[PDB]
């Protein structure tokens, strides 16, 4: 369903948040 | 329990016993079948058996799913859904092997599972149930109302083994259902004594069970409404309704207008060919009837004359069909039918031929039977101009009149007409074995006897009629006599006799 | 005889599978790994 | 706050009485007597007749007469959807509140009304029709199963109207699902008098009508 | 600014008079008398006849004689569509603004 697509989108939003966190750590 | 009546069902004792014998005999027997399906007409309990079997065996709680619920727009979710549904027994089989419990899966309205997407879903279920890994701890019960819309592949051996059926209840089943649904009423004394359940069971026919419950509820509703007055503001008897007693009238009313059946019946019209009975207005009637009895016994007893025919002749308006019907009913043969032109209006020749052939085909099956054909001349429509008629029906008749029935069987045929000369011209008078004659009223004494038997004119009027008629002869048909009596009975008592005499003179003729 | 006039058709679509977000997730994860390796 | 004169239906005086007798008697008497009786309330009404008789007026007035929440109308076939397996969700969304409340408050719950309209636009004979992708059959099966299924529900009332009953499928017209089958028809002189009087009341009430009528 | 000689239709006096009497007579009288009488307005018109007589002209002129929103013209079968349940979604779009404005501004 569209629920699966929304779940994937939230998954990827969390992944982007982790991206920012690790970038901050490296900086 | 195996009582079959403690759990609130009736009418299928034999089917329940078959279920016990065939399905679960192995499990009870000291240390299998993995397919069960149910199909029957709407009504008769199917969900009840589902729930009861759910609580019957010492098994885990059954899971209930839906028919069209196993679907989803996004390709992938349906497969995961069926996988989740069937994932229950996998772990138990893995951890316990053979020594495992039984799993029951209930599919409701499974008919919507078999029909692209439907092909893949049916294949998934098909492989899961009867695939590489054989699981002996899974049992699936499905139910439908229309087995025609189901795939053959789903019903092959090893997949759906036991195929039961349900049926309309019999009188005993109806009595059991009424007992079940009136148990509460009897226990709480709310049902009157004048009610007789046997009469209701006899009266009601083919209610499939659910209609019986509806009728009981409707009777309760009417008995309940009798004790409530609503219009300005709703009010009820309150205490006076505390003694509400149902009556036979309520079960009568709930049956005659509402809660009608879902099936039809048939109708008979054998009473339409006699409306005034038969009266012995003269000697010849007894002679005719005695000859008919002789013919009946001749056909009954003989051995080398299986087929016998007779012809009844008489001028118009002389009640030939009435005597034909009476002679037909006198014999009391197993099978009797009357082929008359009233049914066939506007038909072509082929339809008439087919109808006659069907009637005679039906008559041939039974051991001994009798058939009557009335008004031949109208059957093979005839008009003096030309003349003009049908040449197909005539040949059909001329062939059917001398065709013996199958081995060791008896057929009697009677025919009635009012134009003998024409039939003798077509050569059909040779086929018939013998003929009988039906006369008209001739002497005034017979007329006076007929009026006396009818009882419509008194001694004074009868004496005047006798004076006016005894010096004359008459020629009149009985049907026309009834018509004339009705016509002349419409005037005042002064003009009745004179009007009757005037009409008789006007119609008075000689043969 | 009676030849059928012909026929006409109706349609009913189904959901599509883009499956394109996972690519972005995978790229992001590879970047995670690169930065994590450098930090050590 | 009710009165039979308030609704304003003229010429149908025995039909409404029959409906009130056979559909709403059970819910008005004291609970103890009914429990002793152990009867189940009706869960369906069907109406039909030639165009312009009063069906929809009856449905609207019945919906307004009762208490609890207002009904949920379904104008014609506004259920169908192009995505696969999406009509069934729209059918199952209607009974959500009824299911929840009946699960939460047992047999002491309110009443929910569902007013189907032009029912013959959805429920046709299952075996009938042609290869229309089979959506209609799956819709009919879902509705049948949800109205009366293995899980039991007894606090819903469904009203259906149409102009040609014979096209409905039999499995839906059996006692329990849709029992009462009335037939609204043309009125008679008394009904005509009642209707004429009903529609001319306010004119008489405001002195806008001449004495010669 | 309206005048019958401006619209330019000839030979249709009685028909237009009848239509104006039956259809637009309720909406021109002062509201109080209409409310006292308590009647519902008419919401339909059908025109038929042989080819080339003046139907579409009448419809267009009725379109340019009122003070309201512009008409929603449908040209033959514009509303059919191949997918399942997409003709109904087209039909229901026409009666869209009417419903919301009726619920918003009352009468
Ligand atoms: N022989 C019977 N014994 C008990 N109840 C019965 C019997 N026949 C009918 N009923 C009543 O009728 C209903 C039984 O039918 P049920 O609810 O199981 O539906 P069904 O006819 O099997 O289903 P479907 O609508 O799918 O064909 C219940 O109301 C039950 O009380
Ligand atoms: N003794 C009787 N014999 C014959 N018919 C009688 C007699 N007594 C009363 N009836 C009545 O007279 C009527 C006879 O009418 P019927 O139609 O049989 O006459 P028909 O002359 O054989 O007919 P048709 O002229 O149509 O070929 C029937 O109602 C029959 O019940
Ligand atoms: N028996 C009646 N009493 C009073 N008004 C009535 C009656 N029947 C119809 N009307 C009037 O007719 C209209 C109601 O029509 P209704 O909605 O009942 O038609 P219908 O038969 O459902 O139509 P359709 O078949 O087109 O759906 C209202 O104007 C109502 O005032
Ligand atoms: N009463 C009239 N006065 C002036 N011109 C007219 C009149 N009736 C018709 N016409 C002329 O003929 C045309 C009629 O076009 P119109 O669309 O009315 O025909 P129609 O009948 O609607 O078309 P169709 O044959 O497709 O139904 C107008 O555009 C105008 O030029």
């Amino acid at each position: 369903s569209k629920q699966a697509l929304s779940e994937i989108e939230t998954r990827h939003s969390e992944i982007i948040k982790l991206e920012n966190s690790i970038r901050e750590l490296h900086d | 329990d195996w009582n079959f009546e403690k759990m609130g069902i009736g009418g299928l004792d034999k089917e329940f016993s078959d279920i016990f014998r065939r399905a679960f005999a192995s499990r009870v027997f000291p240390p299998h079948v993995k397919g069960i399906l149910l199909y029957g007409p709407p009504g008769c309990g199917k969900t009840l058996l589902a729930r009861q079997i759910g609580k019957m065996l010492n098994a885990r709680e059954p899971k209930v799913v839906n028919g069209p619920e196993i679907l989803n727009k996004y390709v992938g979710e349906s497969e995961a859904n069926i996988r989740k549904l069937f994932a229950d027994a996998e772990e138990e089989q893995r951890r316990l092997g053979a020594n495992s419990g039984l799993h029951i899966i209930i599919f409701d309205e499974i008919d919507a599972i078999c029909k692209g997407v439907h092909d893949t879903v049916v294949n998934q279920l098909l492989s899961k149930i009867d695939g590489v890994e054989q699981l002996n701890n899974i049992l699936v019960i499905g139910m439908t109302n229309r087995p025609d819309l189901i795939d053959e592949a789903l019903l092959r051996p090893g997949r759906l083994e036991v195929k039961m059926e349900i049926g309309l209840p019999d009188e005993k089943g109806r009595l059991q259902i009424l007992h079940i649904h009136t148990a509460r009423m009897r226990g709480h004394q709310l049902l009157s004594a004048d009610v007789d359940i046997k009469e209701l069971a006899v009266e009601t026919k083919n209610f499939s069970g659910a209609e019986l419950e509806g009728l009981v509820r409707a009777a309760q509703s009417t008995a309940m409404n009798r004790h409530i007055k609503a219009s300005t503001k709703v009010e009820v008897d309150m205490e006076k309704a505390e003694s509400l007693q149902v009556t036979r009238g309520d079960f009568l009313a709930s049956l005659e207008n509402d809660i009608k059946p879902a099936f039809g019946t048939n109708q008979e019209d054998y009473a339409s060919y006699i409306m005034n009975g038969i009266i012995k207005w003269g000697d010849p009637v007894t002679r005719v009837l005695d000859d008919g009895e002789l013919l009946v016994q001749q056909t009954k007893n003989s051995d080398r004359t299986p087929l016998v025919s007779v012809l009844l002749e008489g001028p118009p308006h002389s009640g030939k069909t009435a005597l034909a019907a009476k002679i037909a009913e006198e014999s009391n043969f197993p099978f009797i039918k009357i082929c008359s032109p009233d049914k066939m209006i506007g038909f072509s020749e082929t339809a008439k031929c087919q109808a006659m052939k069907k009637i005679f085909d039906d008559a041939y099956k039974s051991q001994l039977s009798c058939v009557v054909v009335d008004d031949i001349e109208r059957l093979l429509d005839y008009v003096p101009i030309g003349p003009r008629f049908s040449n197909l029906v005539l040949q059909a008749l001329l062939v059917l009149l001398k065709k013996a029935p199958p081995q060791g069987r008896k057929l009697l045929i009677i025919g009635t007409t009012s134009r003998k000369d024409v039939l003798q011209e077509m050569e059909m008078l040779n086929a018939f074995s013998t003929t009988i004659h039906v006369p008209n009223i001739a002497t005034g004494e017979q007329l006076l006897e007929a009026l006396e038997l009818l009882g419509n004119f008194k001694d004074k009027e009868r004496t005047t009629i006798a004076q006016q008629v005894k010096g004359k002869k008459v020629w009149i048909g009985i049907k026309k006599l009834l018509m004339l009596i009705e016509m002349s009975l419409q005037m005042d008592p002064e003009y009745r006799v004179r009007k009757f005499l005037a009409l008789l003179r006007e119609e008075g003729a000689s043969p | 005889m009676a030849e059928d006039a012909d026929m006409r058709n109706e349609l009913e679509e189904m959901q599509r599978r883009a499956d394109q977000l996972a690519d972005e997730s995978l790229e992001s994860t590879r970047r995670m790994l690169q930065l994590v390796e450098e930090s050590k | 706050d009710w009165n039979f004169e308030k609704m304003g239906i003229g010429g149908l005086d025995k039909e409404f009485s029959d409906i009130f007798r056979r559909a709403f008697a059970s819910r008005v008497f004291p609970p103890e007597i009914v429990e002793q009786m152990g009867c189940k309330h009706v869960k369906g009404i069907l109406l039909y007749g030639p165009p312009g008789c009063g069906k929809t007026l009856l449905a609207r007035q019945i919906g307004k007469m009762l208490n609890a929440r207002e009904p949920k109308v379904v104008n014609g076939p506004e259920i169908l959807n192009k995505y696969v397996g999406e009509s069934e969700a729209n059918i199952r969304k209607l009974f959500a509140d009824a299911e929840e409340e009946q699960r939460r408050l047992g047999a002491n719950s309110g009443l929910h009304i569902i007013i189907f309209d032009e029912i013959d636009a959805i429920c046709k004979q299952r075996g009938s029709m042609a290869g229309s992708t089979g959506v209609h059959d799956t819709v009919v099966n879902q509705l049948l199963s949800k109205i009366d299924g293995v899980e039991q529900l007894n606090n819903i009332l469904v009203i259906g109207m149409t102009n040609r009953p014979d096209l409905i499928d039999e499995a839906l017209l059996r006692p329990g699902r849709l029992e009462v089958k009335m037939e609204i028809g043309l009125p008679d002189e008394k009904g005509r008098l009642q209707i004429l009087h009903i529609h001319t009341a306010r004119m008489r009430g405001h002195q806008l009508l001449s004495a010669d009528v």
